[PDB]
């Protein structure tokens, strides 16, 4: 998954002094995967949505929205509710991932040396 | 040939006494007691026509 | 495999009250009441050794169910296994 | 609250319940609800719903403890299998748990999860020993 | 009950297009039949014969 | 199949839901159905793999 | 022992020995594995010019990695698989 | 045919099909001998309701 | 269309119809079909006693077919059975995808550092996995007492004093017994000291089952290829070249019953 | 003029009628493959929760459960090998089954006796011949593929044409 | 390819709440997914000819279809025949809640009070149809807990 | 219908009238093998059983050699073709046949040392191919009407269907009245042997 925004903050200098440009990060995605662009009535069901990357499958949008009638559940995932019947399936999942796996990758901005490109 | 029409008399005149179970018991036999005779008058109308198979058939 | 859709006879009514014939599965498979009970790793009740001599009550029945002369101990009283700081040891 | 059952209240709850007249005046007194209600109900309509923190709350204006879920009975198996040294799960022994020989040839046979005890067992299926002493702590049967 | 357990047959000589799934049955500690048992530990019960 | 018990075993094998399997007709000239007669489609070779394989698919309706 | 080339069905052909048909696809990411793959009979003849590549799970990295095709014969991780140092585009 | 040493194993209880019917009778492997009628029923005057339900044909 | 294909008007495709799914119709709410619809690290091998397990021979064509059962009765076609059975691909690969089979934890395969070799690997998913193990037993020992949660339980606690024996259903404490704290040495208030669980070393086995002259020799075992000098049976090729041997040394022994 | 090898033994590892664990080797099939080269037809298809492994054409069940033949209703030479899970299902008819025809009170035109089924068939289904001999038009066999779009047709499967009864 | 292969499942009536057990993955490759999303209560939408309000005639036509449907859900979640093994489906049931669309048990944010417990339902409304009891639905308890 | 699974025999209304086994006659039904009944459809002594040929069908007769003679299908020829060929299957399963003996047969002569009776053929028609028929009717040749038939090897026996001329039956069949029932006795130890 892909959780990026279409409006990215980005700092500039402009005259020497910071100012901030509204980066359409939108134009970001669109170069990386030429593939969106090229639509054909089948490809939301496509198996690799763009075979340079076959790792990616969705790309969550968050961007703040104020229309009342919020996205169709065709692209919106459903966040509320008791998912399950008998067991919530994350408290068995929950067993078996242990205290010393990872759940982060902070990058680095200063790397001990070339290897260690992100920390876990 | 009225599981339908026997059933919905159950569920709106019997529903007390008569447990459901006897009907679907009573809809398995029906289908089968059906079905056998059916299996027997056409064994006896072949074996006019000739085709005489014993009793183990 | 390609699932049970193609949904159910494609019927409905009042009566609707004749099937049950749930796949095998669901029918106290699928309802995981204890498929483990053959397929999980037993837990061996205490054993006796030429060391440790842990009783089992399990066994002290098929001895006091006996008609034996000479009777047996109670089997709490024949335990070694059970007020300073709620008693000492 | 918990156990109510409809009309099996007939018997005493005196010695089922322990209550006085007054407060099971209405369930199950005299006159009391369960004789005017028929055995078959005229609708039954049911929703779901999910645990949350009121239901915590409740336990404490009690004074009970709260239900709590079991640990999961084939999650917990998933662990006491993947926890196991490999050398636990080898074909161990000549005489699989049950008693065959397990010879060559056959590569599903190759793994003796449940290990083998020899020189135990002889009491069952013998001398009228119960089945109930075979099973172990947690009640599923040892084999022989 | 004493297992005289042995590795696979073919582990090492041609590996490149044998099936897939039995180029793995060489990795497990596979008994050896019985007849071999007996005849291997058969030199080691002559200890003390009788 | 390598299991928990095998004297070597293997790290994560690759989940099928990405690269899959395309299921197409065998080169062996006996794997392959009755109907099917060699593809002498003739056509301008379509580089990438997104607008290749949307030719093996009828979606005018 | 002599009787070193057997003649009891001295096979007409045979796929594994043809002058590259056994080829070793070593992966491209210089992990040292390789994977032995006999050429089908669509690369047996020379239909590539081109050194055989595809694409098949790394076991070491667990990632589909490129497989370019090599000699089945040889160390697999020489000074010559070292790629050269380039700083990426991430890191200050 | 039942012919060969292995029909000699396990027909006579030989090697290790010494117990050979892996599975005889006297399992099931879908309801573990347990009858399958709810007797776990909102009232109790209406629990022998259930009882003589098919559980097959 | 009876103008000579100039489509022109009602170009605009009417939107299809909606086949609706009758949510009554519906299986019921499955246990079984809850735990395994996500897909983990395995289940058991479905044996512990080697029955009923599954035949390796079959065990490809499996994966959501615990649920008893074509197109038509069955004739397999010998096509994309045979097509589909053994593709071109899915040979002369080293890893085929998951299938159904009770290996290593792939669950935690993934979550682990490709950094270290595998025998060291598979080695150091147990311990983590024995851990999980170990924490999934406290927490039913301990809840099922009551007690809040407790993890390194002193063994005098484990076995709940005689494993209490589970008075003869499983209760949380009431919130004034929570706490983030779970340490005994920390729940009180031991030496607190902490350490890891297990040694990751980013070091690669030096055994492999397939490789002739690999293993961990004795330290008095010829080292590997010892007097050999990169030669097949090359110690004995450098017998001549030896100065002067022993009177006994390594001389003719055609392998006769050898 | 040469030598030749002796024919293996290509038989049953179960009895039919009775009941199978997933481990055992229901058939251990001929892949006729006629003398090594690639194309085979088994004499025992895979049947319910039977499948077939793909080398050796041996059939091995997937749920233990009870086993039998099932010859096909047209040609008598090609069967299938059906597995029905519950082992209890059959096992408390058969204790009837043979418990009624002791008493001589059980009927002989089951569909299980060996002997009726060419019968059998034919009370139910009189023109089952008529089914399976009716040879289709390439235009319904390929039914209009706007039927699929607009609908009309669940899903249209152009290959499976040939009637397995 | 066709319409009935690639169509997101559209239950035809959403008492028993279906979307919120059998998920589906949404299917499109942009999945928006807010912050503010997690107060929204998903329910589902509104169904028109509301069974709240129908009469429980032998003749209406609505209620005929309503009467099995609801017989249908109850064997669905094994209600039916083994809990409640002889129900005699004779009335209109509707037991709303007073809700309040709650996605939890709190207090009024601004007003730093105490949420008032909303007063005994008098009537019958789009707003209370999916805090009714119907054919298997959800609720988020807090707004039973009154 | 698949190029494998092929019916092993198929529905037959024959025109002509042929005498083998799985021939018929005029316009009765049968299931005869696929491999003959599809050189009959070619032939045109066959017709698949169509709605329309279940009624009337243009049957032949060697007067005129041409598909002139119309046999209409009533409920009356229906207990005429009924009768015809239970007939004439008693017909060509005693002459297909080949029953089969294991006797004893201690001495010199060859000589089956409990010769057969009648009772002892019709008893061996029953058994192996369930002709139930009466051993009045089983007439011997002439070297075994003294002392039965005694003799190992191949022996026949002629058996008289009677009930053949309202059928109508003959040319279709080698002998209207009689049949070559054709034994054997393969003579066998005690070990296998009876009487």
């Amino acid at each position: 998954h892909l959780v990026a925004r279409e409006w990215i903050n980005v700092p500039e200098m402009k005259q020497g002094e910071l100012v901030e440009r509204n980066m359409h990060f939108w134009d970001t995605i669109y170069n990386v995967i030429p593939e969106l662009g090229l639509s054909y009535p089948g490809q939301k069901f496509q198996w690799v949505h763009s075979q340079e990357f076959y790792y990616l499958k969705k790309i969550i949008i968050t961007d703040h929205n104020m229309n009342l009638l919020g996205v169709t559940p065709m692209r919106k995932m459903l966040v509320w509710g008791p998912f399950s019947y008998y067991e919530q399936r994350l408290r068995r999942l929950s067993a078996l991932l242990h205290p010393d796996d990872p759940v982060l990758a902070l990058e680095d901005p200063n790397p001990a040396m070339e290897d260690k490109l992100h920390i876990t | 040939s009225r599981r339908e029409a026997l059933y919905t008399w159950w569920h709106n005149a019997g529903m007390n006494v008569i447990p459901l179970g006897v009907l679907q018991h009573l809809e398995l036999v029906s289908r089968d007691i059906v079905a056998q005779n059916a299996r027997k008058s056409y064994r006896i109308e072949q074996h006019e026509r000739g085709i005489l198979r014993t009793p183990e058939m | 495999m390609a699932g049970h859709f193609n949904p159910t006879p494609q019927a409905n009514s009042l009566a609707a009250t004749h099937y049950a014939h749930t796949p095998e599965l669901r029918h106290m498979a699928d309802g995981a009441a204890m498929s483990l009970s053959g397929q999980r790793i037993p837990l061996l009740k205490p054993t006796l050794s030429k060391w440790s001599r842990q009783l089992r009550s399990d066994i002290y029945d098929e001895l006091l169910k006996l008609p034996l002369r000479y009777a047996l101990h109670d089997f709490r009283t024949l335990q070694a296994h059970i007020h300073a700081s709620s008693g000492l040891s | 609250r918990s156990n109510y059952r409809l009309h099996s209240a007939l018997t005493k709850q005196t010695g089922l319940k322990m209550p006085p007249s007054a407060s099971t005046a209405c369930l199950a007194s005299l006159r009391s609800v369960e004789r005017a209600i028929p055995a078959d109900p005229c609708a039954v309509s049911f929703f779901t719903t999910k645990w949350d923190i009121q239901v915590q709350e409740y336990y404490e204006k009690v004074g009970l403890p709260e239900p709590a879920a079991p640990v999961d009975e084939e999650i917990e198996a998933l662990l006491e299998f993947h926890a196991m040294r490999p050398e636990k799960l080898r074909v161990r022994a000549r005489h699989r748990p049950d008693g065959s020989v397990n010879m060559g040839d056959d590569p599903n046979f190759w793994a003796q999860a449940l290990p083998t005890r020899a020189m135990d067992g002889s009491m069952q299926r013998g001398l009228g020993w119960s089945r109930r002493t075979t099973m172990g702590a947690n009640g599923v049967p040892v084999v022989y | 009950s004493r297992v005289w357990v042995a590795l696979g047959g073919k582990m090492r000589r041609r590996r490149i297009g044998r099936q897939i799934d039995v180029k793995d049955m060489r990795y497990y500690w596979r008994p050896i039949e019985p007849q071999y048992q007996r005849l291997y530990m058969s030199r080691l019960r002559i200890k003390d014969h009788s | 199949v390598l299991n928990k018990w095998a004297a070597v075993t293997k790290s994560a094998p690759p989940a099928a839901g990405l690269r899959p399997l395309a299921r197409t007709v065998s080169p062996n000239p006996k794997l392959r159905p009755a109907d099917y007669k060699v593809p002498y489609v003739l056509r301008t070779f379509i580089k990438d793999r997104h607008s290749s394989e949307m030719q093996h698919i009828e979606n005018r309706g | 022992r002599l009787k070193k080339r057997m003649v009891g069905f001295i096979p007409k052909v045979i796929p594994r020995k043809i002058r590259n048909n056994m080829v070793a696809l070593r992966s491209e990411a210089n992990t040292g594995h390789m994977e032995g793959y006999i050429k089908t009979e669509a690369e047996r003849l020379d239909a590539t010019g081109r050194k055989l590549q595809k694409t098949m799970w790394d076991p070491v990295l667990q990632r589909y990695t490129l497989m370019k095709e090599t000699k089945v014969r040889g160390p697999f991780l020489t000074k010559s698989n070292i790629a050269r140092k380039v700083d990426f585009p991430v890191g200050a | 045919p039942r012919s060969g040493v292995e029909w000699h194993n396990r027909m006579r209880n030989r090697n290790h099909y010494r117990h050979w019917p892996w599975a005889r009778w006297t399992d099931d492997p879908v309801r573990f001998h347990q009858d399958s009628v709810c007797h776990r029923t909102v009232s109790a005057l209406s629990t022998v309701a259930n009882n003589g339900a098919p559980e097959w044909d | 269309m009876l103008y000579g294909g100039s489509r022109v008007q009602y170009l605009v495709q009417p939107p299809f119809t909606l086949h609706k799914i009758r949510s009554e119709n519906l299986p019921p709410p499955s246990l079984y079909a809850e735990r395994h619809d996500l897909g983990l690290e395995m289940q058991l091998p479905r044996d512990m006693h080697v029955y009923n397990s599954i035949n390796m021979a079959i065990q490809r064509q499996v994966g959501g077919d615990s649920s008893t059962l074509g197109g038509h009765a069955d004739g397999f076609d010998m096509g994309a059975f045979f097509t589909e059975q053994h593709h071109p691909e899915r040979h002369h690969n080293s890893s085929l995808p998951y299938a159904k089979h009770d290996t290593n934890n792939v669950l935690a395969m993934r979550l682990f550092p490709v950094n270290v070799g595998v025998r060291a690997r598979t080695e150091a998913i147990r311990i983590r996995t024995d851990d999980c193990l170990q924490r999934l037993r406290d927490a039913d020992l301990c809840a099922k007492m009551r007690l809040p949660l407790e993890h390194p339980l002193p063994l005098s606690r484990r076995s709940q004093y005689a494993a209490i024996h589970r008075v003869r259903a499983a209760a949380h404490p009431p919130p004034s017994e929570l706490s983030i704290v779970t340490r005994p040495v920390d729940r009180l208030g031991a030496s607190q000291r902490w350490l890891p669980l297990q040694t990751l070393k980013p070091m690669g086995h030096n055994w492999s089952a397939a490789t002739r002259s690999s293993g961990v020799r004795g330290p008095h075992m010829q080292l590997m290829q010892e007097r050999l000098d990169q030669k097949g049976f090359g110690w004995k090729r450098k017998s001549r070249s030896l100065w002067q041997q022993d009177v006994a040394t390594a001389g003719f022994r055609p392998h006769r019953y050898f | 003029q040469a030598g030749s090898p002796r024919q293996k033994a290509k038989l049953f590892h179960v009895i039919p009628g009775t009941p199978v664990t997933p481990v055992e080797k229901l058939k251990e099939q001929r892949r006729r493959f006629g003398q090594d080269r690639y194309s085979r037809q088994p004499e025992y298809r895979p049947g319910r929760n039977v499948r077939m492994d793909p080398n050796t054409f041996t059939l091995y069940a997937t749920t233990k459960g009870v086993m039998t033949i099932r010859t096909s209703r047209i040609n008598p030479s090609y069967k299938w090998l059906d597995v029905e899970p519950d082992i209890q299902k059959v096992y408390r008819s058969r204790c009837m089954r043979a418990a009624l025809q002791a008493r001589g009170k059980a009927s002989m035109m089951v569909a299980g006796n060996v002997h009726y089924r060419a019968e059998l068939d034919h009370v139910t289904e009189p023109h089952w011949r008529e089914r399976v001999m009716r040879v289709p038009k390439a235009t319904e066999r390929f039914q209009d593929p706007n039927y699929f779009t607009r609908g009309l047709v669940p899903s249209l499967r152009p290959l499976s044409r040939y009637s397995y009864e | 390819l066709s319409d009935s292969m690639f169509e997101y499942p559209v239950y035809e009536t959403e008492l028993d709440t279906p979307q919120l057990f059998n998920l589906t993955p949404p299917p499109d490759f942009f999945i928006y997914w807010n912050a503010t999303d997690f107060d929204r209560t998903a329910y589902p939408p509104v169904p028109e000819d509301d069974h709240r309000v129908l009469v429980p005639s032998s003749q209406s036509p609505r209620w005929i279809e309503h009467r099995a449907r609801l017989l249908q859900y109850l064997r669905k979640h094994e209600i039916m025949p083994h809990y409640v093994p002889h129900i005699h489906a004779n009335v209109n049931l509707s037991v709303v809640f007073p809700g309040q669309y709650n996605t939890r048990a709190r207090l009024t944010d601004e007003n730093g009070d105490k949420i008032p417990p909303p007063p005994a339902q008098t009537k019958m409304t789009p707003r209370n149809f999916w805090f009714t009891a119907h054919c298997g639905n959800y609720m988020e308890l807090t707004d039973v807990q009154q | 219908m698949a190029p494998e699974l092929q019916l092993e025999y198929i529905p037959i209304i024959f025109t002509r009238t042929i005498l083998g086994p799985q021939g018929g006659f005029a316009g009765e039904e049968r299931l005869i093998k696929r491999e003959v009944a599809q050189k009959y459809m070619s032939e045109g002594n066959a017709v698949t059983p169509s709605a329309e040929f279940h009624q009337g069908v243009w049957c032949y007769n060697p007067d005129s050699e041409q598909y002139d003679r119309f046999v209409e299908r009533n409920a009356e020829f229906l207990d005429f073709a009924a009768r015809k060929r239970q007939w004439l299957d008693v017909y060509w399963r005693v002459n297909t046949g080949y029953l089969l003996f294991g006797r004893q047969s201690w001495g010199q002569g060859w000589l089956l040392n409990c010769p057969l009776r009648k009772k002892d053929i019709a008893q061996k028609l029953w058994e192996q191919y369930k002709v139930r028929v009466d051993p009045r009717l089983i007439e011997f040749r002439e070297k075994d009407r003294r002392t039965g038939i005694q003799d190992l090897g191949h022996n026949w026996c002629w058996l008289y269907l009677p009930g053949a001329e309202e059928l109508a039956i003959d040319r279709e069949v080698y002998d209207n009245k009689r049949v070559k029932v054709r034994m054997h006795i393969r003579k066998m130890s005690s070990y296998g042997a009876l009487y």
